[PDB]
RNA sequence: AGCUGUAAGUAAGCUAUGAUCCAGAGAUUUCCGAAUGGGGGAACCCAAUAUCUUUUAUAGGAUAUUACUUUUCAGUGAAUACAUAGCUGAUUAGAGGUAGACGCAGAGAACUGAAACAUCUUAGUACCUGCAGGAAGAGAAAGAAAAUUCGAUUCCCUGAGUAGCGGCGAGCGAAACGGGAAGAGCCCAAACCAACAAGCUUGCUUGUUGGGGUUGUAGGACUCCGAUAUGGUAGUCUGUUAGUAUAGUUGAAGGAUUUGGAAAAUUCCGCUAAAGAGGGUGAAAGCCCCGUAGACGAAAUGCUGACAACACCUAGGAGGAUCCUGAGUACGGCGGAACACGAGAAAUUCCGUCGGAAUCCGCGGGGACCAUCCCGCAAGGCUAAAUACUCCCUAGUGACCGA
RNA sequence: GUAUGAGUAGCGAAAGACAGGUGAGAAUCCUGUCCACCGUAUGACUAAGGUUUCCUGGGGAAGGCUCGUCCGCCCAGGGUUAGUCGGGACCUAAGCCGAGGCCGAUAGGCGUAGGCGAUGGACAACAGGUUGAUAUUCCUGUACCAGUUGUUUUUGUUUGA
RNA sequence: UGCUUUACUCUUUAAGGACAAGUUGUGACGGGGAGCGAAAUAGUAGCGAAGUUCCUGACGUCACACUGCCAAGAAAAGCUUCUAGUGAGAAAACAACUGCCCGUACCGUAAACCGACACAGGUAGUCGAGGAGAGUAUCCUAAGGUGAGCGAGCGAACUCU
């Protein structure tokens, strides 16, 4: 799970709050999935989001 | 690009003494095989094979004015002769 | 020394260019043996040589 | 009219045929280094293919090409036939460095403060990393307002330590109105119409080129009449001139005496000034020298104006049946961040996930929310100047230093 | 920068004596004789490491824990020669870089093919002489390895070459 | 036709094959040597006599050869064959020529390396003699190399050995 490949979606980090609070830093990373799809008619695998996918 | 083969002769103790059995003390430019300094005296001189021999010097130090610094590099080239001399020297 | 050899053909600029280190070397060897009351002809020999491969420089764009 | 650096010293020479020196253009430029034929412990070693060279001949020498990736075009190809991997050749672009400066982003501390310390502050600072430019970023209203309105952005004064936030503690802290600097607006997607190709069922759907078209007072298609002019440019390193930058030329006027080692010092009598700023000379000089004020000057290369040419760009009036106006977008739940605003009564801006609209009788906003009124059309791009910095160059200045 | 400590502590394990030299100057330099020490090492050869300390001729301002005519010190000149020795134009171990590739906020991490890497494998020369310093390197004699040019006795590219 | 392997028949201190320290000639009329010694100012140049027998005799060499044991003891190239193939006719003898780059002086149980020093410390490998002796122990010595980089007096306290 690197990017997409067809929307501009990559992991990032953001804090993490906790009842009193108390911030941390976390991963926040996108649904990925590798799906194979056609790509100037010649089939590869691909990292793309779930989103792309409605 | 056969004439900056040879620079200079050596005239020392022992060149002198080289000069007896047809044996001469040239210095060489860096990076030159025996076969150029074959040709190349062949081309100045007209004599022939039976092998040079070749040194090379590591330089010193000198002292002049509180200043530190070497000398050059050198190659020597001991040539020997078949049949002919040089009274050119 | 720039005009004269301006004046030459192609083939006899080569000509003085071999005629030009075979007195280098004879310069080398009259200064290693104590010899040439001249020494200030080793400029003129190698400024020369300069010259005539400019000039062959510039015929040959 | 003297010259061969520092640097004396010797010995050789050069120049009136104009040296040395200065200024603008050229030529040559060993080896390592992104290093790039292969290798390596940098400044080393070892190759391949052509061509020309030395020797009776192999050995020896010289010149040119040979990295990797991607942009495009050919051949070649095959698990498996059709063709896709792949291979080969050609073509196009990159790759590293600084200026220890200025800009935009990703990721992101602790000591310290709170007289301790956990949210808070120090602080989105220091450090790392990517990306550029001579500037960058932002920029043409889904805006600021509350009328009686104004019309892109940036920067400065003032609003003001005000309204606000905050274990409401330490502390953090705006914006609009007003006055100025500088001023500028353009191009698309769609709806429509042609030229071609395809399942063309010859239904005329899809795809490419060319015209059309860019907005809130809604505008455009479409229809009907006009109409073929007017006017701008934020291009063309294409010309023709004006100026300027890099060598320079010329440039006024004083003598004697005394003390002196030596006078510019002193004593008499003069002269100059579009020049009495400065430096040097055996001590302190308007009149000794270098200069200064003024005046003059460019073969060569670069720069900036100008105005010619050439490129571009830009039409009116009326109608309103039908059509178009940016989609997994707007918006909502959940979890975080950015707004002075720490979930707070929390609007507006993003990010991750999961749900998910309307089409002008529409949609957004005016600090939860509803109704009425007012102001505006998002989900597509480009854009000069006013602004910050100085590695380096030229010319100057200082109640700045004097080992 | 200069004192006090103070002309004090120290002078870093070991056996010297005399005669004759040179010289302005001698226990400390040269020469001669006798004595003494180590002798599985204080004797010989090389690998690292050092980088001209090597040799010849001069010099005595500083260095040498004293002196010094001497020196590994200062000045000037001069010496290291390879087809066969050790390494390269041969091979691979540990390890490292690693076209494509697989992962990862950037940076980058790991890895196939192919490589680089001796402490190891494989490989053709022996004895003597010579100088102030070099010697399986120079010369003397006798060899060896791989080639190239003229001579030497065999033909379909089928191999029967 | 090379290599591997399964079944059957023979064969066996036999035969075939593989390696081998070393010896004898040649090299060699050569150079080596106890000692003599000039021709100038050198023990220099030049001249050389013997090369025997017995005794002890190696983990140096055959050679990791042999027996035994379990802790079960590197790879790739060089080399050798057989085919695939390529494919004028090279392959012995003789003679003559060619064979590239880097290191080579010196010190190297030290005064020249590592310790700030001309320092009682450390430094991998090979050779390492004689009389006694198991021996590289210990004592004295050969070949060789040193006499230590402050001394001269006197012979009290005290400290060390």
């Amino acid at each position: 799970a690197k990017v997409c490949y067809f929307t501009g979606r990559k992991t990032s980090s953001g804090n993490n709050r906790s009842h009193a609070m108390n911030s941390t830093k976390r991963t926040v990373k996108p649904n990925l999935q590798k799906v194979r799809v056609l790509i100037d008619g010649k089939p590869k695998k691909v990292w793309v989001s779930a989103r792309a996918l409605k | 690009e056969l004439l900056d083969v040879i620079k200079r002769p050596v005239i020392t103790e022992k060149s002198m003494l080289a000069m007896d059995e047809k044996k001469y003390t040239f210095e060489v430019d860096t990076r030159a095989n025996k076969t150029l300094v074959k040709q190349a005296v062949e081309s100045a001189f007209d004599v022939k094979v039976a092998n040079v021999n070749i040194l090379n010097v590591r330089p010193k130090f000198k002292r002049m004015g509180k200043y530190a610094g070497y000398t050059k590099k050198r190659r020597k080239a001991i040539v020997t002769l078949t049949e002919d001399s040089k009274e050119i020297q | 020394k720039v005009k004269e050899i301006r004046e030459l053909t192609t083939a006899e600029m080569l000509d003085k260019e071999k005629q030009l280190k075979e007195e280098l070397f004879n310069l080398r060897f009259q200064l290693a043996t104590g010899q040439l009351e001249n020494t200030a002809r080793i400029k003129e020999v190698r400024q020369s040589i300069a010259r005539i491969k400019t000039v062959l420089r510039e015929q040959a764009n």
